[PDB]
């Protein structure tokens, strides 16, 4: 009887592993594929740098958001060299809106001495007169937070609800 | 007490 | 829905015990969550528990060990702490923090869910009233829950308490859906009774409906603050959104609150007794009332903690606190493990809202409350000439005195001592007491009425 | 840059300009190197405590920094000595100076620059192969009763260089060499490791041995397992340190470090005398016991704050060798000096109290310390099977369980040895409360029994259950006297009062008694049960008879046989061979037998 | 060598019990000592607790009163206590600070040592293994004196230890020298001071000894460094000279009471019975200079007397001080009731040492047997004194009469004393033999029977 209730407890145990196996499988599988489509949104992204009007004008906006955000009477502007001019008039272009809009006057510098690594596909950073309050806008951050943000949703949109959400709230 | 007492002398600060 | 770029600060103006104080953050909010950078590539996350001015305090949930004030950076997100959420949780188990311990992948949250819950209108909840099958003599019959209910399990070191926990989750069930789904959440314990859960969970192959978490005793302490508030959320989302009724085993309550002390402790609070912060009956009853059926929705939320008992002291704070929160108690006593029995439960101090939930019209039989109050009765007439017995010798005994001896001695033989694997059904535990009864003549039936006692005495 | 003593008080030190510090790194403060740890930051100013002695200490004394954290120097050259609180070798230092005390400042190697040791690599190394940490790549015959492995230090891999020929090598030579991604780098026979970093381990695994300890009481009745955990709470006088001793001296271990932290160095001079002398037979060869073991000693009267150092150091040398391949237990004297340490070190920094003055987080540190517990496969490609025991010792105030030192430690470990202080007032030397002691291994041991001694299972059940009934009686009995119970009673009450006096008692200084083996020990339980039995059988048969056997009766009958009996304990493990002490067992089990025919 | 002059300050920025913060020192030391004048003509002394900034604390070793903010002074030596020392403070009598009180001349110093002493390093320390004889049969008989050991002795308000220890150092010998007695008294009656004083006088011993005294009269914190002064005279006689010295201290209670004040000053961690929490240490470092030493024929011998308030033994004082030392020997009231002369109950009075003094080549074999059986039979028969406060004479049995006759006979002859007498080892041996011969052969469970079958006849 005890052999035969070791042969139960044997399989039992045997099925249950191979159940487990197959959860791990099968959702390595939609995980796997979802960081390939991050990838693939990486790769939309980096054709998106290119093209320059619009390019300049998310680099305006970006250049703006770190302005309302640090709000400190001193700041410094980092970007990749290839854009150097086209931040520097960006910032130009910036400043009076900021002064217009906070009624506060502050000195806007480009660090000229350190440019941000080449595997930034784009955008800025900002640092204070100090350099010890951050902020990162770069393209990948953003890419970053929304993915995030968007997960469950996203996920909602490929496989749809399961059967059981009868309700949402 | 201890425990009151030296709340209480802290409390100064 | 989106947020403004992530802010980093450097400005760590102190490092005392697991809390780090900043200052000249903008606009800082309490209870906020932020992450923590090393000189090294290790990450870390924590988060607000006092603001004022530009400064700040940040709890860290790893620990402190190696902060720096010159490399040490911090991040601040949005929003209050919100974590996975899915039915994929089940068949997953996972560490303190809520990571995956298993090799399997950080889950994919279907959706996202404030730790701290949120309140529910008293008008909006349902008595639960379906007594739960447990196979226990000591606990159906003498102290009978409800599926809603909520009952902690007094023990003190040393005892067999997780054998209880493991064979009240095994005989779940219903008097006459399938089961139960298990949320099972470890604070603070040694490999052995973590190992020995899950060979039991494995046994019955149950794993297919089992989400779990471990905390054991060599991670940070800050981490249990955080550990069983996740698995009441996610057994909060199984229970009132998808209809299934769940049973939320935590363990260990007081590494709870020797945790929530060091907190305390570190940012020289208010004390009371024995140390303790006050505010703890707050947290506890937040950590413990998310339970009972809701109008219009299936599904239910039955809660079994166990606390371990500092010494044998029932007048200590947290077991006393407890015991002013939740509806029930059962006790474990060292007595009655020294005295080799496998189920060694002190009935005399346990006690249950078992008041209306088993009445016997519709429910199991009508007679329960009679013989369940007779057999308290009894019971302590006979430890009380148990207890004189130790005074005078045997000869001084009258008959009755010496009838209530052997009632009780038959009665923890038989009764109580239940062997491990054993479902008793509760027709079966009614019948042994009625038996039980039988010792006795009819005229010492004190508390049963007459229809009851005419209709199965003879 | 270098930080200036802003104020001293006690063993605390402030220290200002220290801008790029961080906790838990070593520094160096006084003119003199006094090595201390950082437990507290400020801004630019920080806390230290410090591990000698303070006194002449100015303000604005250089204080240098270092990142690396507390450490331990593993490698050959450990056994056989000693060292302080750090590891700090003490009869290296004594040679050094020439003197009777320890420098304020002594600073010297951890081991020796100037041993040579021969050494054997593997038979697999190739040049082009993967190892990946964990693996042995030589060997060397440290002493002759324990032969020392090298194995690369854990977060590590790369192919293999260069491998030094087999011949005698002195520290610091390089010996292999790894290539990874381009970069070259060597490795020598010592390597460093931080203290209060748990060595990673690739699986722990159940205890399935039983661990003895060749006393009569603590095997047969409170066994514990290899690779698991106790704690030996008890008044003073109680001979806690004697059962350190014994266990130190007659376990099943390969190796055991003694960590006595807080006692009397008259125990440590003790452990130095009698050790050498004493000879232990394995591989056929008989060899001094100093060979396998290592010691770590802190008198009383040293600095406070060395003592958790030497704690953590312990445990640190017990992981390393349970890497290795072994079996090893601990005698961790006193914990809670440690706690009366960490006592002290919070109440100079003002923070809060908790119960009984302690720090909250004391609590947290030992469940900690005794969670690196247990058995473990350990990380390699050859694979070995270790373990790790640890037996603490507690010394609550006051001889009761009430302070928060015991309580925490009950809730930790699986094994309790309760002491009594009455029993050792008695001369009943190994005084082992019995009644309150109790142990969590009784299952995953059967197994063994059933395999090599299956009639001890049922025999150490009804000596339990003998004693339980015993002093269920004793109360009546003390309350009102004799002449009031039935024969069975008395007789129950008299066979438990001759174990008591017999079995239990275990006197460990005779020649004759130092050790027992198990064997002994159940031959001798085997022999008290069928007396016992034999006799209330035989009473009992009688009950209804016209002549009912009292116990005065039995006494005349077999006085003498309850002598022997009592004599049954003088058989020397040595000086006489096991078949015959076996036979006298035998021999006297038939003239029981006989004896009891007769009547 | 220090050759720069001593800086004086003015700067008394508060005063707060029996300490006194300074502002403005210039490298303050940790534990510089430092003396200071009172408005009026006096002078006193201190030692510095704590430095932080350019403040300083210190406390005053005989209590603050009348000091004004404005006119004392202070005088920074720039060194840690250092006490002298000389081979001729033998036969000379101190008080407090070693200030002479026979009227003779200052302490002329062959060196100078630091008071606080420096910890010895086990591996060089000699485990003690010589048998002290004693002449008192309850202590040589049943535990054992060793040169080198601690033990300190239990009394209680009242009882008669005093001659004790007068016993004890009076006709202490070898088994088969000097004994330079060194004796510091902290905080006792006049009486007791006297009484010791003509003991030794009586002795003819008297250039053997070097007295330190402290009646209770003296200011309170003195006694903190009374003892330690008195160690380190005895270390420097004892390593420097290899002289076997004899130590006696007469109330460690005392001790206990300064230290639990100074602290309570400080508002410091509390532990048990309002103590300091690191009691346990300053009387670890205390009790330890003790032991003999590789290389040296010195000895060091440490017999304390510490006073328990009352019966209770669970007080901390006396816990710590069984916890640190090696044994204890007990003293009760109810002997003393009884008129016993040494009223040494042996029952509490374990000692540790008498392994390696006992046996072969030193006494006899069989010594630690007879103990051992002493020791049982003795309890047996308080047990069954128990059993007959309870139940009656005529419920007993003869081996209760056996064993009522042994205790009956063991305190009359085995306990019971002379004051001046003098008993050899061998006959407190005789005396244990014809104790034991009172019980049958059979009832002596704990000898072995090679022993009894050349020693019960």
């Amino acid at each position: 009887e005890k052999k035969e209730k070791q042969i139960e407890q044997q399989k039992k145990i045997q099925m249950s592993n191979l159940m487990n196996q197959a959860r791990l499988k099968v959702l390595r599988a939609r995980d796997d594929l979802i960081t390939d489509l991050l990838n693939e949104a990486k790769q939309r992204l980096s054709k998106v740098v290119k093209d320059t009007t619009r390019y300049q004008v998310l680099l305006d906006g970006l250049v703006l958001q770190g302005l309302y955000q640090l709000l400190e009477p001193r700041m410094i502007v980092r970007c990749r060299k290839q854009d150097f001019p086209l931040v520097k008039a960006a910032v130009q272009k910036a400043i009076p809106m900021y002064k217009i809009a906070t009624k506060k006057d502050v000195d806007v510098q480009i660090d000229q001495e350190a440019y941000l690594p080449e595997e930034i596909a784009g955008g800025v950073e900002i640092y204070n007169g100090d350099r010890k309050i951050k902020v990162s806008n770069t393209l990948e951050s953003r890419l970053d937070l929304i993915a995030q943000q968007m997960m469950p949703e996203v996920r909602g949109a490929l496989f749809g609800a399961n059967a059981n959400r009868k309700f949402l709230d | 007490f201890y425990r009151l007492k030296k709340i209480q002398e802290k409390k100064k600060i | 829905y989106l947020s403004q770029p992530r802010l980093t600060y450097k400005t760590v103006s102190g490092v005392n015990g697991p809390l780090v104080i900043l200052d000249h953050v903008k606009f800082p909010r309490y209870a906020e969550i932020v992450h923590l950078t090393l000189p090294d590539g290790t990450k870390r996350s924590g988060q607000v528990l006092e603001v004022s001015g530009s400064k700040a305090v940040v709890q860290v949930f790893e620990g402190t060990s190696g902060i720096d004030a010159k490399k040490t950076s911090c991040e601040f997100t949005g929003d209050i702490l919100r974590t996975p959420v899915s039915e994929d949780m089940l068949g997953r188990v996972f560490n303190g923090s809520g990571k995956p311990i298993d090799r399997g992948p950080v889950v994919l949250a279907e959706d996202f869910l404030d730790i701290m819950g949120q309140p529910i209108n008293p008008q909006c909840r349902i008595y639960p009233e379906e007594m739960i099958q447990t196979g226990i003599s000591a606990i159906d019959g003498m102290n009978s829950i409800a599926r809603g209910q909520k009952i902690p399990i007094f023990s003190a070191a040393g005892l067999p308490h997780n054998e209880i926990a493991a064979q009240i989750c095994r005989q779940a069930g219903l008097v006459k859906e399938e089961n139960f789904a298990i949320v099972f959440a470890a604070m603070g314990v040694n490999m052995e009774t973590a190992r020995f859960f899950k060979s039991d969970f494995e046994e019955n192959g149950s794993m297919d409906n089992v989400c779990l978490f471990l905390n054991l005793a060599n991670d940070p302490t800050i981490e249990r603050i955080i550990t069983p508030r996740l698995a009441l959320t996610t057994a909060e989302f199984l229970a009132y959104q998808c209809e299934k009724h769940v049973l939320v085993i935590l363990t260990d309550m007081s590494s709870y609150a020797e945790a929530l002390r060091e907190v305390s402790a570190a940012r020289e609070e208010v004390p009371g007794r024995r140390g303790f912060p006050g505010y703890m009956y707050t947290d506890l009853a937040t950590i413990y009332e998310r339970a009972g059926r809701v109008e219009g929705r299936n599904g239910s939320i039955t809660q079994i903690p166990i606390l371990t008992m500092p010494n044998d002291d029932i007048t200590h704070p947290i077991p006393d606190l407890t015991g002013y929160i939740t509806e029930g108690q059962i006790y474990v006593d060292r007595q009655l493990h020294n005295r080799q029995i496998y189920p060694p439960i002190n009935v005399l101090p346990s006690l249950s809202r078992l008041m209306k939930s088993a009445i016997g019209e519709g429910m199991t039989r009508k007679d329960h409350a009679d013989v369940s109050n007779q057999l308290y009765a009894c019971y302590a007439i006979g430890k009380d000439v148990q207890a004189m017995k130790a005074v005078v010798g045997e000869e001084a005994l009258t008959s009755d005195d010496l009838l209530y001896l052997e009632f009780l001695q038959k009665f923890e033989k038989n009764f109580i001592t239940q062997g491990p694997y054993e479902n008793r059904t509760v027709y079966e535990t009614l019948d042994i007491g009625w038996q039980l009864l039988r010792i006795f003549p009819k005229e010492m039936l004190k508390r049963i009425p007459q229809s009851t006692l005419s209709e199965f005495y003879p | 840059t270098f930080g200036y003593v802003h104020g001293v008080s006690g063993p605390v030190v402030t220290a200002c300009d220290m801008a790029g510090a961080a906790m838990y790194e070593l520094v160096r403060v006084g003119h003199s190197e006094l090595v201390g740890e950082i437990i507290r930051l400020e801004g630019d100013m920080a806390t230290i405590q410090v591990y000698e002695e303070t006194s002449g200490v100015s303000v604005g004394d250089p204080v240098l920094r270092t990142g690396k954290p507390l450490s331990v120097e593993l490698g050959p050259g450990i056994m056989g000595a000693i060292f302080d609180g750090i590891q700090r070798p003490l009869s290296d230092i004594s040679s050094q100076t020439q003197s009777i005390y320890i420098p304020r400042g002594v600073n010297v190697s951890a081991l020796s620059r100037d041993i040579k040791w021969e050494f054997i690599p593997s038979k697999n190394l190739r040049v082009g192969s993967h190892i990946t940490g964990g693996d042995i790549y030589g060997i060397v015959n440290e002493n002759s009763l324990i032969k020392h492995k090298i194995m690369l230090p854990p977060r590590n891999r790369g192919s293999v260089t260069y491998i030094a020929p087999p011949g005698n090598y002195d520290a610091s030579d390089v010996v292999l060499e790894l290539e990874f991604e381009g970069v070259k780098e060597k490795f020598s026979m010592v390597q460093v490791w931080p203290v209060r970093q748990v060595r990673p381990v690739t699986e722990k695994l159940p205890a399935n041995h039983p661990l003895l300890t060749g006393q009569r009481v603590l095997d047969a009745l409170f066994p514990c397992v290899q690779g698991g955990t106790t704690a030996i709470p008890g008044a003073f006088g109680c001979g806690k340190t004697v059962i350190s001793q014994s266990l130190s001296k007659y376990s099943n271990s390969d190796v055991i470090i003694y960590v006595g932290c807080g006692e009397r160095g008259n125990e440590m001079s003790e452990v130095l005398r009698d050790f050498p002398e004493l000879t232990m037979e394995v591989d056929g060869k008989v060899e001094s016991i100093m060979k396998r073991t290592a010691l770590v000693a802190n008198t009383s009267n040293m600095p406070v704050a060395a003592r958790e150092a030497s704690i953590y150091t312990g445990i640190t040398l017990s992981e390393y060798f349970r890497d290795m391949g072994y079996h090893v237990s601990m005698m961790a004297d006193s914990t809670s000096r440690w706690a009366e340490a960490l006592r002290e070190i919070s109440g100079r920094l003002a923070e809060m109290p908790a119960d009984s003055g302690y720090p909250a987080y004391l609590g947290a540190r030992l469940a900690s310390f005794y969670e690196r517990a247990g058995r473990v496969k350990c990380l390699g490609n050859p694979e070995r099977e270790g373990s790790v025991s640890i037996v603490g010792a507690v010394s609550p105030p006051g001889g009761d369980f009430s302070d928060p030192v015991t309580s925490a430690t009950l809730g930790i470990v699986q094994v309790f040895w309760g002491l009594d202080k009455k029993l050792a007032q008695r001369k009943h030397f190994p005084s082992v409360n019995w009644l309150i002691s109790y142990s969590k291994y009784m299952r995953a041991l059967d197994e063994y029994y059933d395999k090599h001694f299956t009639e001890f299972v049922p025999l150490r059940t009804k000596a339990k259950e003998i004693l339980q009934e015993e002093e269920d009686l004793a109360e009546i009995v003390q309350l009102v006297g004799k002449a009031s119970l039935a024969e069975t009673d008395k007789i129950t009450l008299e066979v438990a009062k001759l174990i008591k006096d017999d079995f239990l008692q275990q006197n460990g200084y005779t020649p004759y008694d130092r050790f027992c083996p198990f064997y002994k020990t159940v031959g001798m339980l085997s022999n008290m049960i069928s007396f016992y039995d034999m006799a209330r059988r035989a009473v009992e048969t009688t009950a209804q008879s016209d002549n009912k056997i009292t116990w005065s009766i039995i006494r005349e009958h077999m006085g003498e046989i309850l002598y022997k009996l009592s004599s049954m304990k003088f058989k020397d493990p040595v000086k006489d061979g096991e078949a015959k002490i076996k036979a006298d067992y035998a021999q006297l089990l038939e003239d029981m037998q006989n004896a009891f025919r007769s009547l």
